[PDB]
């Protein structure tokens, strides 16, 4: 529900409208301080009236307008009011409403500020993991599945949208030794160590194993799986090269900055 | 058993945890959504307000001992107080030294057979390259 | 002029501004190894522009060797090819800041540093204040230096200092001199000065409106006084709720030439949302009109009890079903339109407005008479709310 | 007094740490009514009560860092007897992992045993 | 999961008592088909000889600078203007392995050089407040200036209370009070 | 029954006419004032109130910004709903719901006197 | 669209600006009531007393407090007191060998030009050979030095010169 950002973007730009309604009215109550060669702050009127241009602004709106006409009678509110009139203490679900959102994003800012860590150093579960692989599968066109061929290690594979599935051996956690096969897979019985590729899906590769090395956090497996599950399905397009033109070499992928661009850039 | 030096650094490492633990509450604080979201009714609730409880205990304890070590600091002050080699910073022990060698020695001996251990866990692996 | 050798070129240096290019130097007479590696240098910018220099020093690089403290030919080589690598970044930074002022390179860091630094000298004036605001700025000004941060690729970072500032700020340590001023810059193509120099010029506006502060409130400091919080480029000030409390903030947009205000959550015995952004936006355009900080430090002192007071009751529920519709009604609709005079009403009906503007005096009067009763209505709420008067002068 | 640039001040770094860490808490839960609107307004406040909360905990850690140096200029036998102590805390480790891998290859040289009996 | 040909070792610097110090981790693929390729941090593919290991030296120095300059943004916020070498001090002595890591932290400013053998141990530190110095055209000079770091004041890094190159912020913190 | 995007629709022609109006009136009594103080007396006509002009505006923008103002709260409390509560009113029960509404409440009271607790110990 | 204020103001050329004053504040006060928006006091003196009067210009002081402590600069006979602003008579005391003072006056703080004069060279460089070859390759470097500039860019020319050309 962005629309919510939309009227209150048009309640800023009304009251901007009277702001500066009150700001030109009050210029027009003084006239030139110190001027001494040319009263050229009247110039600034008509730059006021830019801002009662704003008043425009406002007609942006209308495209942001029809943003709710529907029915839903406040979306299942009304309990005392509308109901048990003697139900008197309603507005303490709206007031727990506000304190868990403000609670959220408190602590959401508080967690994104602190990756200055200050902890030195720690000094003085199969079920588990096949589980977190099935939650992070539950993104759409990001088909993943497991099947545990040799060993107690998480075999995984993932096909997102093209021939170009990616292999990654877990240890309940930070999967490392990644391999990206474009087009043929899993030979012989099981998965397969071929490696082969186009001298770029192999450098499709090394990226992955070098953010592998690079996400790898001291403990909480969970965003880490989440980080590269993200990582990977960034991939999705490899159709633009910013900061070069799109042939700056055999391939240009590597979005290891949350943004893709041109290869051999570091 | 003055301990001193070790005192300072348990000091420092309270600290830390105590900066860390405000990490882990801020990160447990934010995913508490609503009781009656989907399933997680009580028991989850419940589980992470005893967790939560067990850790504000727990950073109690630190602040009371993080106090309790400030003011042992504080009352260490005995001869050679104002010690200024802080700003001026630079630019029987035998027995303690025999005992680190004997230590070393030991620990040399024991890296040994852990080299031999793993060169034999290798070879392990290797063989499990050769199943089917 | 060479050989059938091979060349370079960088990326983390820049795109091809230089290419790197070294010949083996054959026909060694009486000897058939020691090829030498005859360095060169190319200055090519798509033909390449042939500007060799003549840039090596071979074979007398054994000599710099010799020189300092100090099997592959890595020692040569390493230093021929990371000297480039770190001055080519250097020298377009000062080929684009020479339009500024005092584009003097190659000032080493103490010798010591081992590290390129590009130090500047009287930063040009800004199109604020330049009667007074210049003069007590390149009075307290210092040198700037710009170095090379980040991973070496594309990052340059800005080092300022003023002398005693007055803006004396506690509970921060302060320093004798201004304490430091930090700036990062990363461009994606390469106009850095460009934003170097808004920086500047906000610096300088900030600057003055500190300096604006030098003076005695009357009655403020008894609201001990915490307003003299870590100051390197936006203030902060709390003089609320006899703690600190409700902290005013104050920084600047590149945008658009208005500036920026917000008031503080911190604070122990302060409300829980306690934000009287209700009427930020009124008072920040206030705050246009007048950059006198200490006005709007006085009007917040006032305006504390009321805003706080009418924000205390209930007014974001929508009474649950309406009086005889199925629709519903805000509990309280609140518009402070203007600095102190706000405007209130029940259900979008029977608007009420108090405002506080002396010492403790706040006037309330009905919203729907329009200063003419007699005459007509506002065409909307409905008037007449009752005996409000004596309602209000039982107290 | 305080804008001015002497500033006479004490009774801090001490409680003041559990002063700025509980201060940017009663904005969420006080005896006070809780406005049900919010944009960006608490995140002006938690930034400041967070680097206050860094600076805070990197001074006391300056502190005792200085206090260490002191004492181990003045004497290294604290430090003496804290290496040692480190020593036998690894040495006692040590032990205590190979134990563990002896008891794991008993039982699995006791398992093959089991296996190879068929 | 060591296949018929190849395999992998993940290795990292671990410095003393620091999981905050992981500013790189070198993934090893050995396989007798060519020579290995090792990837750290930035997915430069490379590839040793035989009997060529210098490179492993070389990583051990720039992340030890790495770690040096993470260290000092744990413990003042001297920026990131540390690089690699500038223009080489010590004339590259260790296959190109050079450090330089400058750190203005506050008042004062410390600034090491390390290196492969490339004068591992040579940091300096200096602060605002010195003694000698040249007050001839400054004394009378207008705007009497604390922010005078002339001198360099050699930290002369032999026994200096660092377990393992590690306890730059040890020095860092005598420097507030 | 008007709505508050229809109220909108409606408010937004009038509010612009009323501006343009009240501009067009307060250059008319300006003119007027000059030709009157400045200069000789040529527009021998009455001007308007010219109060009422603006007064009536800032009325109907208080009503527009206090109506988009309930429509936001509309919206927010329908957001906070679906995601505190899932989207069933007659399906669920009505005192089922009331009761895991009360239950709700109490737990955030609970965790909110736990958090002050906490800050109590921390004082 | 309302042009018919912007005529107005242009219409606005008389010197009485206070009727606009009448026409305007009775219903602004009215509907608006901050009589004091700003109560605070605002009294201070824009210039009591402010020079340094007592050095040169400090742009040059700034300037080579960043120079790096081998250089020893001094104080010649009074001649660039203020216009001058510069005798730079500088030693190189470091571990490097000595040698001549240089002179480097350069000009007013505006730069229209460097500080190179070399007055005392005539009789200080020929008589030594060696210093003459320091001389002359001082002299190639400072040709191409493209606006060299105050301080920092003669005195870093001039070591590195200095020595470069020991060979």
């Amino acid at each position: 529900g962005v629309n919510l950002e939309a009227f209150s973007q048009a309640i800023s730009a009304i009251q901007a409208l009277r702001s500066s309604v009150s700001r030109v009215f009050d210029c027009l109550k003084d006239g030139m301080r110190n001027k001494e060669t040319l009263e050229g702050r009247e110039k600034a009127f008509i730059a006021n009236f830019q801002d009662n241009l704003h008043s425009v602004n406002r007609d942006l709106n209308e495209l942001e307008r029809l943003s709710n006409l529907v029915g839903k009678p406040s979306e299942n509110h009304p309990l005392h009011n509308s109901g048990l009139l003697s139900l008197d203490p309603y507005s303490q679900l709206l007031q727990a409403y506000k304190w868990s959102n403000k609670l959220q994003y408190h602590a959401g800012l508080a967690s994104g500020l602190l990756n200055q860590q200050s902890l030195k150093r720690s000094a003085n579960p199969q079920y588990v993991d096949d589980v977190i692989s099935r939650i992070d599968r539950m993104f759409p066109e990001m088909s993943i599945h497991l099947s545990r061929p040799n060993g107690t290690s998480a075999m995984l594979l993932v096909t997102l949208g093209k021939v170009l599935k990616v292999i990654v051996v877990m240890r309940s956690l930070f999967i490392d030794r990644t391999i990206v096969k474009g087009y043929n897979t899993e030979d012989g019985k099981l998965d397969i160590w071929s490696k082969s590729s186009y001298q770029v899906f192999q450098k499709v590769t090394d990226h992955a194993t070098t953010a592998l090395l690079h996400y790898q956090l001291p403990q909480m497996p969970d965003v880490v799986v989440r980080s590269f599950m993200t990582w990977l399905r960034s991939y999705i397009k490899l159709f633009q090269a910013p900061c070069q033109r799109c042939g700056k070499f055999l391939q240009d992928g590597l979005p290891p900055t949350w943004r893709d661009f041109r290869t051999l850039e570091a | 058993e003055v301990n001193t030096a070790t005192l300072c650094r348990i000091g420092q490492e309270t600290v830390q945890d105590i900066v860390y633990r405000t990490m882990e509450i801020f990160q447990l604080l934010r995913n508490m959504q609503l009781p009656n979201g989907v399933t997680y009714h009580t028991g989850t609730y419940q589980d992470r307000l005893t967790k939560l409880q067990d850790h504000l205990r727990q950073l109690s304890i630190l602040f009371r001992k993080l106090r309790l070590v400030y003011d042992k600091c504080n009352e260490n002050c005995g001869g050679m107080d104002p010690i200024p080699v802080e700003q001026l910073i630079p630019y029987e022990r035998r027995e303690i030294v025999e005992v680190n060698k004997k230590l070393k020695q030991k620990n040399q001996q024991l890296k040994q057979i852990m080299d031999q251990l793993r060169n034999l866990i290798w070879d392990i692996n290797a063989m499990l390259a050769m199943r089917n | 002029i060479g050989s059938l050798s091979k060349n370079k070129l960088f990326i983390k240096l820049t795109r091809l501004p230089q290419y790197y290019i070294v010949v083996e130097m054959l026909e060694v007479p009486n000897k058939p190894t020691q090829l030498s590696y005859n360095y060169y240098f190319m200055s090519v910018s798509s033909p390449v522009m042939a500007l060799l220099l003549q840039q090596f020093k071979d074979n007398i690089q054994d000599l710099m060797s010799y020189t300092k403290t100090g099997c592959a030919f890595n020692k040569v080589l390493a230093h021929f090819v990371a000297m480039c690598d770190t001055n080519m970044p250097f020298v377009g930074l000062r080929l684009e800041l020479s339009n500024l002022e005092i584009p003097h390179q190659g000032v080493q860091v103490e010798g010591d540093g081992f590290n390129h630094a590009i130090r500047l000298l009287k930063i040009p004036p800004c199109k604020g204040i330049s009667e007074e605001t210049q003069k007590a700025l390149d009075r307290s000004l210092l040198d700037c230096t710009f170095r090379l941060q980040g991973r070496n690729n594309r990052t340059w970072v800005a080092e300022l200092v003023f002398a005693n500032c007055p803006l004396n700020g506690t509970s921060t340590r302060e320093q004798g001199p201004s304490r430091h001023v930090y700036l990062t810059y990363e461009n994606l193509l390469s106009k850095v000065v460009e934003m170097f120099l808004n920086d500047w010029s906000s610096i300088a506006r900030l600057y003055e409106c500190v300096l604006e502060f030098a003076r005695s409130l009357p009655e403020i400091p008894a609201h001990i006084f915490s307003e003299v919080r870590v100051y390197n480029y936006r203030k902060l000030i709390l003089c609320y709720g006899t703690t600190k409390g409700s902290s005013i903030s104050i920084q600047w947009n590149s945008i658009h030439q208005k500036f920026h205000i917000a008031l503080g959550t911190v604070g122990p015995n302060s409300g829980c949302s306690n934000c009287h952004n209700t009427i930020l936006h009124q008072l920040q355009e206030m705050f246009n009109k007048t950059p006198n900080v200490v006005q709007l430090l006085q009007v917040l002192f006032d305006t504390q009890a009321p805003l706080n007071a009418i924000n205390k009751l209930p007014t974001v529920p929508m009474l649950g079903l309406t009086q005889r519709t199925n629709t519903a009604y805000q509990c309280f609709s609140i518009l402070p339109q203007s600095s102190t005079h706000i405007r209130l009403a029940f259900r979008n009906m029977y608007c009420i407005d108090i405002y506080c503007r002396s010492r403790g005096v706040v006037a309330i009067r009905d919203g729907a008479y329009s200063l003419f009763d007699n005459s007509k209505l506002v065409e909307g709420f409905y008037p007449a709310p009752g005996l409000k008067t004596f309602l209000n002068m039982f107290v | 007094a305080a804008p001015g640039a002497p500033r006479p001040s004490n009774s801090t770094l001490v409680d003041e740490l559990e002063s700025s860490f509980e201060a940017c808490f009663a904005s969420l839960v006080s005896q006070d009514y809780v406005n049900g609107t919010d944009q960006e307004e608490i995140r002006t406040g938690v930034d400041q009560c967070i680097q206050k909360f860094l600076d805070i905990a990197r001074q006391t850690e300056c502190f005792f860092l200085q206090k260490r140096l002191q004492l181990s200029v003045q004497k290294p036998d604290q430090v003496i007897k804290e290496d040692v102590s480190e020593l036998r805390s690894e040495l006692q480790r040590k032990d205590a992992l190979v134990q563990k891998h002896l008891t794991k290859l008993r039982h699995w040289q006791q398992v093959l045993e089991d296996i190879n009996v068929q | 999961i060591n296949d018929v040909y190849e395999s992998s070792v993940k290795v990292l610097i671990t410095s003393q008592g620091y999981e905050q110090i992981c500013k790189s981790i070198q993934l090893q693929l050995n396989i007798g088909v060519e020579q290995v390729r090792v990837v750290h941090r930035d997915g430069r593919v490379i590839m040793l000889s035989h009997q060529e290991q210098e490179l492993q030296d070389f990583l051990l120095s720039q992340m030890s600078q790495h770690q040096v300059h993470a260290v000092q943004q744990l413990a003042w916020q001297v920026l990131s203007f540390s690089n690699h070498v500038g223009l080489g001090p010590i004339e590259s002595i260790g296959n190109a392995s050079a450090i330089t890591v400058a750190s203005p932290s506050g008042d004062y400013a410390i600034s090491v050089r390390n290196g492969p053998e490339s004068g591992s141990k040579i940091m300096v530190q200096f602060p605002r407040n010195q003694c000698k110095d040249l007050p001839k055209s400054d004394v009378l000079q207008d705007s009497k200036w604390s922010h005078l770091r002339g001198p360099f004041k050699e930290v002369q890094w032999n026994k200096m209370e660092g377990r393992n190159f590690v306890y730059k912020m040890e020095l860092l913190m005598s420097a507030l009070s | 029954d008007f709505d508050p995007v229809q109220r909108y629709k409606m408010l937004i022609p009038q509010l612009k006419e009323s501006l343009q109006t009240l501009m067009k009136v307060a250059a008319q009594n300006l003119i007027q004032n000059t030709n009157i103080d400045n200069g000789q007396k040529s527009s021998d006509a009455p001007l308007q109130r010219f109060d009422k002009c603006l007064e009536e505006f800032y009325a109907l923008c208080d009503q527009l910004e206090l109506c988009l103002r309930l429509a936001h709260e509309c919206l927010s409390q329908s957001c906070d709903s679906a995601k505190h509560s899932p989207t069933l009113v007659p399906s669920l029960p009505y005192p089922q719901y009331l009761a895991v509404i009360k239950a709700q409440i109490t737990c955030a009271k609970d965790i909110h006197t736990a958090l002050l607790d906490c800050a109590n110990k921390v004082t | 669209q309302p042009l018919l204020d912007a005529v107005l103001a242009n219409i606005r050329s008389p010197v009485f600006n206070h009727s606009l004053y009448r026409t305007f504040v009775p219903a602004m006060m009215a509907i608006h009531g901050p009589p004091i928006v700003s109560p605070v006091v605002c009294s201070r003196k824009r210039r009591f007393e402010e020079d340094e009067r007592q050095s040169i210009p400090n742009v040059l002081q700034g300037e080579v407090a960043r120079l790096d402590p081998k250089f020893l600069v001094n104080l010649d006979p009074s001649h660039c007191s203020n216009n001058g602003t510069v005798h730079l008579i500088c030693k190189l005391d470091d571990k490097d060998l000595p040698s001549v003072p240089p002179l480097e006056l350069s000009v007013p703080a505006d730069y229209p030009a460097q500080s190179p004069m070399w007055i005392d060279r005539q009789w200080q460089y020929d008589a030594n050979p060696f210093l003459q070859s320091v001389h002359r390759c001082m002299t190639s470097r400072l040709l191409q030095l493209p606006d060299k500039h105050s301080v920092t860019a003669l005195l870093n020319t001039w070591a590195q010169s200095i020595h470069q050309a020991c060979l």
